[PDB]
DNA sequence: GACTAGATCAGAAGCAGTAGAGCATGCATAGTTTT
DNA sequence: AAAACTATGCATGCTCTACTGCTTCTGATCTAGTCGACC
């Protein structure tokens, strides 16, 4: 059922079936062969069903078995719905981290990180109520 | 003829059920 | 009124028809669509057996059966359904728009007496008995033609021989930017021109608030439940007529369907002796019944012979002051007791003598009541009810008798006896007080079922494929807050008042 | 509720005999038995009934001695009535030659009811005695006997054939009354029947009783105020407690017959279909929608159960009796053994009553019971107090028919002699007394006083059918027609009235 | 001659309403077992 | 000897399946009239 209407909200409030995006005869179809289900079809799963993708698929529709490819990491980045629960801080320190372990500051970004820069915007140093708007440094 | 309905003719429009409205 | 309501809903498809003078409002296109959806569904619920059409005049394309140009007829008159109102969805925004451009067409011109001929031929084709017949006109366009005269003296014929015919025109006009004159044109075509309907009107017409309001209550015609004979003796015999002006209202019975394609399946039930293993008639088997360690058997003719004490009627038996009967001796819902004429003549004028003088002298007919055949006999009291009419002339209390079944001695019940302690002066003015505080005036027709209305409003949804089910507002919840608000401090003053210290009701 | 009696009745020579001109004793006693024994079995209150005889040649008692407790047996022990016992009474009690004194007659039955009694919890002990006191009376252990009698708290009934009569009779009469005044006094001289006035009561079957279950629940107004609150049903329609079984006419036994259900397509070939593939669904307009029973309890109407609430008041003007609806009538009175709600609803009752208003009320038996919209008004009487509920209809119940008006009509006008006619036959069956002195009404023909004929009819049929096994119904008794129809009197009243009205109505069947 | 159209009667199907039977819920009451 | 757990009977509501009566639709029949073509 492609449409999410009242007898598929229906079907869902009874755990005793399982609901496929229409997708799913499409791909059957163009290839004619007998294609598993995926987590990017489905739209919900029985108790059984969703213990049997629970070992070969994580939370989230990446696999555990199976190479990823950018299509694939693209469908799981638009899974899930979203995460602000950081700070500042301890995302930059995360992002170092990360830089660090996987060795990817050769990157033409993010090479300023591990630096805090500071300016002479201000007419005196220390005081904010002096701002120097106005000049190349701005753009710098 | 007055108040009639227009969906069922032969029969007066019924006013819409009001339910409690104290004084 | 015998037959069935015939409807034609014909609406323009012009240019100005499309135009939406606001950013945030609808065209009147999309208000005429709103409301032929509003009035299908109103009728699939309330009659079901009536007859709607929809017709487009003003398109491109053409489709009717003299082949006239520049008139589509949409759907030709048939019962309504969840498929019409389906095919009527595909018109409601501005892509339903651009397909109903797409599949008919726009801005073409017309004539109205062709339209009005396709009408009639539509009225014709029903083969039916048509109760009455009407057609209702969605535009927005005063002087639909202006330059040309002769159009409009052959619209006036056709409309003059459509009213004599005996349909019903009526003018559901449409917001315009200039203003709509009814004055100018319609005036002859349409039935009836009420003298309040002649100014300009800058807003659309009171009548679509009324379509839109969407009627979830079965309509049933008048119909006697029976026509039975009063005898007053052996030899004064009047024929009158039963009805039921309260009945309860029920879900419609489910029906059996076979789930791999939705087709009704027929049930049957057949009873079969366990040895042999054959079907058994109903005239190989018999009634029985244990009383006093012994088994009682019976035919079923003489089954039903044991209910048989009187003819079908009502039998005279006296009269009774209003007072000896009581309100607290209610059994089964009352009936309306009316003459007729048709079985036996002079009926109406007894029945009126009868009814004036049992008025005047403040009585009631006691009766013996035998409905159908088969059936032991009740005793009943006929209590006369005037003619009473509201401010408008509108009956609202018929004249008559009103039929009141009263009880038997096995219809009561003991009750235990409970020791009588009385409230002093000052609690009864408290709750005086609480109860002023949250009077209201009751009518009859002031609640909704809500389990019929949520039954509706998800068949509806199931039906059309909605998202979600509309949610009924249930008038009969208590409003909790409000009366709080309204008492104010009488609830607690009475509780100190009446309850102990430590009493706790809810343990 | 469970209950002995035991009948002590004579078969002395004494009754054998009587005027022609009237039925005999014997035959009257019988006759009370009969109706009492019948009214028994149809009236399963599990009930005992020992049936004793003096005067007969048998001698058989728990108790023999010597000469004394002679000439008495106990014919039937205590057990539940049954059609034996109805054959018994039959055939066979005879008449028999000897004389009895009914005080041994009465010491056997106490000494029967002592010793059956126990091992059965019979709160209540009935002695009816039968005799007609021609015999003599050994008043010799009187004392003994009134002792044990208040002491075990056994009630004694007599019936004689007398409401001109010889002295022994006026002895026994004086005797019987002295012993009723030492029983109970004053009272007991309404405790000694004659067998017409015995007869005129017992012919009628035992009226269906049932019980109501107790309703407890909280009557609400608004979210602070509740009164604990009990309600039992006063009047519903009474129905046969025992339905009709379905037997195969040759082996007569139910358990060789039962039904079945098949389900078929809407095709030639018939197929045949399981119970576990039919859905539920309706029809909206030309058309069916499936709507399975899951979905149907998923997308169903929720409420929480037993709800008394009050959503307001009203003038009791405002609910007309026409618009009554239901098949029940509700009676509420405050929670057994509390005072608090006792005040409470008292004070509601009566504020109601006073300012002539009712209170229209929301009503739930339970989860799964329909919602209702009801009105509950005051019920005062001169010793108990309560609310009275009746549900009220809903909009879709209403009908709005059309009916044209006769005051204004000129085809059916009436005229000055035809309304003096009907003014006369209205006033000629009056059912109504008027008493001056008490400026009171007294209901001639009370329509709530007479038992259901269905019922009466449905029990004669049965008997006759049991004890005549081949034999075609019988038709309806006389009684039964007699206390359908109103008294004679209103009958005779109402004939000069009725030929005028003949005389000026012409009436015509088409 | 042939054929069509209007009116009418009878039977049948559909619908409404009542009655009767069956199925699930809860508790009253008592009995029986345990401590 | 007293308290807790369980069995069975009965009241209660709701749901589902036959039977009677009213209204409407169809078929069949009869009666009256029209048209082609001749004379």
């Amino acid at each position: 059922a492609g449409s999410e209407n009242i007898r598929v909200k229906n079907i869902i409030l009874s755990n005793k079936h399982d609901v496929v995006k229409p997708a799913w005869l499409l791909e059957c179809f163009k290839t004619k062969s007998f294609v598993p289900w995926q987590p990017r079809f489905m739209i919900h799963m029985c108790p059984s069903t969703k213990e049997h993708f629970a070992r070969e698929y994580d939370c989230y529709g990446d696999s555990y078995f199976i190479d990823t490819d950018l299509n694939q990491l693209k469908e799981v980045f638009s899974g899930i719905k979203n995460s602000n629960e950081q700070t500042p801080e301890e995302m930059a320190s995360l992002i170092a981290d990360l830089e660090y372990r996987y060795s990817w500051d050769c990157s033409p970004l993010s090479m300023f990180r591990r630096h805090t820069v500071y300016l002479d915007s201000y007419a005196v140093i220390n005081d904010l109520s002096t701002k120097n708007e106005g000049t190349r440094l701005a753009i710098k | 003829c007055p108040g009639e309905s227009l969906i069922n003719p032969g029969f007066k429009s019924k006013k819409p059920a009001g339910g409690v409205d104290f004084d | 009124y015998s037959g069935r309501d015939s409807l034609i809903f014909l609406v323009d498809a012009s240019k100005a028809m499309f135009e939406s003078q606001s950013e945030d409002e609808l065209t009147p296109f999309d208000m005429s669509i709103q409301c032929i959806q509003s009035v299908y569904i109103s009728k699939i619920i309330s009659s079901d057996r009536d007859l709607l059409a929809v017709v487009f005049y003003g398109t491109e394309k053409d489709k009717n059966s003299v082949n006239f140009k520049n008139i589509y007829v949409l759907q030709e008159l048939d019962n309504p359904g969840a498929k019409r109102i389906l095919e009527l969805d595909q018109f409601k925004g501005q892509q339903g728009q651009k397909r109903f451009q797409d599949m008919m067409g726009h801005g073409s011109d017309y004539s109205l007496s062709e339209v009005l001929w396709v009408c009639a031929n539509l009225f014709s084709d029903v083969q039916f008995k048509m109760s009455h017949k009407r057609i209702m006109l969605f535009t927005n366009e005063d002087n639909p033609h202006g330059n040309d005269s002769a159009k409009a003296s052959r619209a006036r014929t056709k409309a003059g021989d459509l009213r004599d015919t005996g349909i019903f025109l009526d003018l559901m006009h449409l917001k315009k930017p200039g203003g709509f004159d009814i004055s100018l044109f319609y005036r002859d075509i349409i039935s009836i021109a009420e003298d309040e309907d002649l100014r300009v009107h800058f807003e659309e017409s009171s009548k679509l608030e009324d379509l839109l309001r969407k009627v979830r209550a079965k309509e049933t015609r008048k119909r006697a439940l029976s026509r039975l004979k009063l005898k007053l003796n052996k030899d004064i015999v009047i024929s009158v007529g039963i009805y039921n002006l309260v009945q309860k209202a029920l879900k419609p019975p489910p029906i059996k369907l076979y789930r791999e394609t939705n087709e009704p399946v027929k049930t049957k039930t057949r009873t079969f002796n366990t040895s042999t293993g054959g079907l058994l008639l109903p005239s190989d088997t018999k009634r029985s019944q244990i009383y006093g360690s012994r088994q009682i058997i019976l035919e079923k003719e003489e089954t039903e012979e044991l209910k048989r004490f009187d003819d079908p009627g009502l039998m005279l038996m006296g009269f009774k002051p209003l007072v000896l009967l009581k309100k607290h001796h209610y059994l089964r819902p009352s009936l309306f007791v009316y003459p007729e004429e048709s079985l036996v003549i002079g009926s109406s004028t007894l029945f009126s003598a009868l009814l004036i003088k049992c008025l005047e002298k403040e009585v009631a007919a006691l009766c013996r009541y035998t409905p159908r055949r088969n059936i032991p006999p009740y005793f009943v009291a006929l209590v006369p009810q005037e003619e009473e009419l509201d401010d408008q002339k509108i009956q609202v209390t018929p004249p008559g008798f009103q039929l009141v079944f009263l009880p038997f001695a096995d219809d009561k019940r003991k009750m235990p006896f409970t020791e009588k302690i009385m409230a002093t002066p000052e609690q009864v003015g408290k709750m005086k007080a609480i109860v002023e505080k949250l009077r209201f005036t009751y009518r009859s027709d002031s609640f909704e079922n809500p389990v019929l209305q949520q039954h509706f409003r998800n068949l509806e949804a199931l039906a059309l494929d909605l998202m979600e089910p509309e949610q009924a507002v249930d008038l009969t919840l208590p409003k909790v807050e409000a009366m709080n608000k309204r008492l104010g401090s009488l609830v607690d003053e009475f509780k100190e008042l009446v309850y102990p210290p430590d009493y706790n009701p809810e343990g | 509720n469970k209950a002995a009696v035991v009948l002590c009745m004579d078969v002395g020579f004494t009754m054998s005999n009587s005027i022609p001109g009237i039925e005999s004793p014997f035959e009257q006693a019988k006759k009370v038995i009969t109706m009492f024994v019948q009214r028994q079995v149809f009236a399963e209150n599990k009930d005992e009934i020992a049936l004793v005889l003096f005067g007969t040649d048998g001698t058989d008692n728990p108790l023999s001695g010597g000469d004394q407790y002679q000439n008495i047996t106990v014919h039937r022990h205590l057990m539940l009535p049954d059609f034996d016992l109805l054959e018994d009474i039959e055939s066979k009690i005879q008449p028999g030659s000897q004389q009895a004194d009914f005080l041994d007659a009465l010491i056997v039955s106490m000494d029967v009811i002592q010793h059956e009694t126990i091992g059965k919890k019979f709160e209540k002990r009935h002695i009816e005695i039968f005799t007609d006191l021609s015999s003599r009376f050994s008043k010799s252990q009187l004392d003994i006997i009134i002792h044990s009698l208040k002491k075990c708290d056994i009630s004694l009934q007599f019936f004689l054939p007398f409401s001109g009569i010889t002295e022994q009779q006026k002895e026994g009469l004086e005797i019987v009354k002295m012993v009723m005044i030492s029983l109970e006094g004053e009272d007991g001289l309404d405790e000694i029947y004659s067998f017409s006035e015995s007869l005129r009561k017992l012919c009628v079957f035992k009226k269906i009783e049932r019980h109501s279950i107790h309703w407890p629940c909280r009557l609400t107004i608004g979210s602070n105020l509740s009164i604990r609150i009990a309600a039992y049903k006063s009047i519903l329609q009474e129905r046969v407690k025992k339905t009709w079984t379905v037997v195969d006419a040759k082996t007569l036994k139910k358990e060789d017959i039962q039904k079945e259900t098949v389900y078929c397509l809407n095709d030639d070939d018939e197929t045949e279909v399981l119970k576990e593939d039919i859905i539920q669904g309706f029809r909206y307009g030309s058309d069916i929608v499936p709507f399975s029973k899951v979905d149907e309890e998923q997308m169903k109407y929720k409420s929480e159960g037993k709800c008394f609430s009050v959503l307001g008041f009203c003038k009791s003007s405002q609910v007309q009796r026409r618009f009554f609806m239901g098949n029940q009538v509700l009676k509420v009175f405050a929670a057994r053994d509390d005072e608090a709600a006792a005040v409470a609803l008292s004070s509601l009752i009566h504020a109601l009553d006073d300012l002539d208003m009712v209170a229209i009320v929301r009503y739930a038996y339970d989860k799964r019971a329909n919602p209702q919209v009801g009105v509950a008004f005051p019920h005062i009487k001169h010793n108990y107090e309560c609310l009275v509920y009746v549900q009220l209809p809903f909009m879709e119940d209403l009908r709005q028919y059309m009916f044209s008006s006769l005051k204004n009509s000129k085809k059916y006008a009436p005229t000055e002699a035809q309304l003096n006619a009907v003014d006369a036959l209205i006033d000629s069956m009056s059912l109504a007394k008027k008493d001056e002195k008490t400026d009171t009404l007294e209901d001639l023909f009370p329509t709530t006083k007479i038992p259901n004929p269905r019922f009466q009819r449905l029990f004669q049929c049965l008997l006759h059918r049991a004890l005549h096994p081949r034999e075609p119904l019988p038709p309806i008794q006389q009684h039964i027609w007699n206390m359908l129809n109103p008294p004679a009197e209103v009958t005779t009243k109402s004939q000069i009235p009725l030929s005028k009205i003949k005389t000026l109505f012409p009436l015509i069947e088409a």
